């Protein structure tokens, strides 16, 4: 069933899984029209699929293109990122292909699930985690290259850079989330704290700064106060 | 007009024939049911005043043989049986027809009912959903369960309703995933209707079935076949206007019918929201909208 706090652990022992998030995929800009309606005009989106243990990121850039002519655009999305899914878990070799797919919105269940007929036992789940990977268009190197994409593809990261040389996967996600919780709260100020000292780069293999252990450290504890500063603020409390 | 003589009530009962029901006392002298109008199937069923968990009841059709029922003290139930002798069988109809031990099936001459739940229901297709092929007749009660049910455990009493997942391989054409999904009209129309019902008749006499089923025993799976097969059609944006004609007529006669007290059970809200409201057909059952609106507003 749902993944939550009290199965947390589960996302980092040796069963292959993948969270999918869909939040990217259909992303529009509304505007006026010259005789003063609204429309609404497309841009490239992206399917989020994300190893938790390996940090494997499977970057699907979803071009404008395949919106044209369609209608009920917010349905199609999800059954687009579906097909993209199961087409992706179809290219792995048998060994690497997911026992579980996480999806972090209910409405990718059935969509998911239809096209995952032909693989009975890869098991479908929600999460009760409200997970920030909306925000996953914070990041730099991924906005580009999902900008810049002319036509479909799919793009391989590791999100979690190198960091699993010093840390172990619970902890190289607790970091990940808390960096895109921070960049979700308020990007300005997260991107602010992540370069303010121009010594420390990103490798040009990388998407996150080369922070030694100290500097995470550092670097995690002003991410927590700007989502607290933010709470404080968003809720008066 | 047609018999089933009872041997005896050597336990209470509630009898039932039909749309109709009887109270019989611990060994009232009743000897069974006279003038049951030929050209439909039946159903007489039970439940015991000492036990009255396991309603179960016997689907016949007078045409098919000479039918009565005995009490087996051993089993405890009331079972059906065939009288193959002719002659007996009517010398024992006459006499308990001259000592007017028989109840008279109460039809009123105006009422169709019977006829409008039962349209389409066969008993060569009721035969082929209960497997006891060595009886005419067939046993159903509260407890068998579906094939479907037992997949997900003796199949020997099981109902074999067909089978209907609207997240199968069989529902879902590889290629097509949201199309199919969406708009079931390829799983209505090419694989149940062409496939494996043959037509639309075969289709509505197992609706027809599941749904007295539901009502007569409290069968619960025989609820969720009714309701699916509700749902397939309403979930399909291309029906040929006869059958959607037909099924608001069919699911008028099957919500008019239904005890009042038993909504709560026996109907499923969101199929029904869904059937009415949302789907493709919200606009085709007037006839079903507005018993439904006037009868149950409590559901929707």
């Amino acid at each position: 069933g749902a993944m939550n706090s009290s199965n947390y652990a589960e996302l980092f022992n040796n069963d292959i899984k993948l969270f999918v998030d869909d939040t990217n995929v259909y992303r529009v800009t509304v505007h006026k029209t010259f005789e003063g309606n609204v429309a609404t005009k497309a841009i490239n989106g992206c399917i989020f699929t994300l190893n938790p243990k390996t940090g494997h990121l499977f970057l699907k850039i979803i071009h404008t293109s395949v919106w044209a002519g369609q209608k009920r655009l917010s349905q199609l999305a999800k059954w687009k990122t579906a097909e993209e899914v199961s087409a992706l878990v179809r290219s792995l070799p048998k060994e690497e292909q997911p026992k579980q797919i996480i999806v972090t919105r209910k409405a990718m269940l059935d969509p998911l699930e239809v096209h995952m007929l032909d693989f009975p036992n890869i098991a479908i789940r929600p999460t009760e985690l409200r997970l920030p990977f909306s925000a996953a268009m914070s990041i730099d190197k991924l906005s580009d290259v999902v900008m810049k994409a002319t036509e479909p593809q799919m793009v391989l990261f590791n999100i979690y850079d190198d960091w699993l040389d010093r840390i172990s996967s619970y902890t190289a996600f607790s970091r990940l989330t808390l960096l895109l919780r921070a960049l979700k709260t308020n990007e300005e100020s997260a991107k602010m704290i992540l370069l303010s000292d121009p010594t420390i780069t990103i490798k040009s293999y990388h998407l996150w700064p080369s922070f030694t252990d100290e500097q995470w450290i550092t670097i995690e504890s002003q991410m927590r106060d700007l989502i607290l500063t933010e709470y404080g603020r968003k809720y008066n409390v | 007009m047609n018999t089933v003589p009872f041997t005896s009530a050597p336990i209470e009962v509630t009898i039932g024939i039909d749309q109709y029901s009887f109270n019989v006392k611990e060994n009232q002298p009743f000897h069974g049911i006279k003038d049951i109008p030929i050209g439909h199937v039946h159903v007489i069923h039970f439940q015991h005043a000492d036990n009255s968990s396991m309603r179960y009841g016997y689907w016949f059709d007078c045409r098919m043989g000479n039918f009565y029922i005995q009490y087996d003290p051993k089993d405890g139930l009331y079972k059906m049986m065939e009288e193959r002798d002719g002659a007996k069988f009517e010398n024992i109809v006459h006499n308990f027809k001259e000592r007017q031990m028989m109840v008279s099936y109460p039809k009123i001459d105006e009422d169709d009912t019977w006829y409008n739940l039962t349209e389409f229901v066969q008993m060569d297709k009721i035969r082929k959903i209960v497997r006891k092929d060595e009886n005419q007749f067939s046993y159903v009660d509260s407890s068998m369960t579906t094939v479907q049910e037992n997949e997900l455990s003796d199949p020997a009493h099981s109902l074999n309703y067909t089978v209907i997942n609207f997240k199968s391989r069989e529902a879902i054409r590889p290629g097509h995933e949201m199309e199919d999904f969406l708009d079931k009209s390829y799983y209505l129309n090419t694989v149940m209707l062409q496939g494996i019902f043959k037509n639309s008749s075969n289709y509505f006499g197992e609706l027809q079935f599941a749904f007295l089923n539901a009502m007569f025993f409290g069968n619960y799976g025989s609820s969720l076949q009714w309701h699916a097969m509700i749902e397939l059609i309403c979930s399909s944006a291309t029906v040929p206007k006869h059958m959607l004609d037909k099924l608001d007529e069919i699911l008028y006669y099957q919500i008019k019918t239904l005890p009042e007290q038993y909504s709560d059970i026996l109907l499923n809200e969101r199929v029904w929201n869904i059937c009415l409201y949302s789907s493709f057909q919200k606009n085709s059952l007037h006839n079903t909208e507005k018993i439904m609106e006037n009868k149950y507003p409590e559901l929707l």
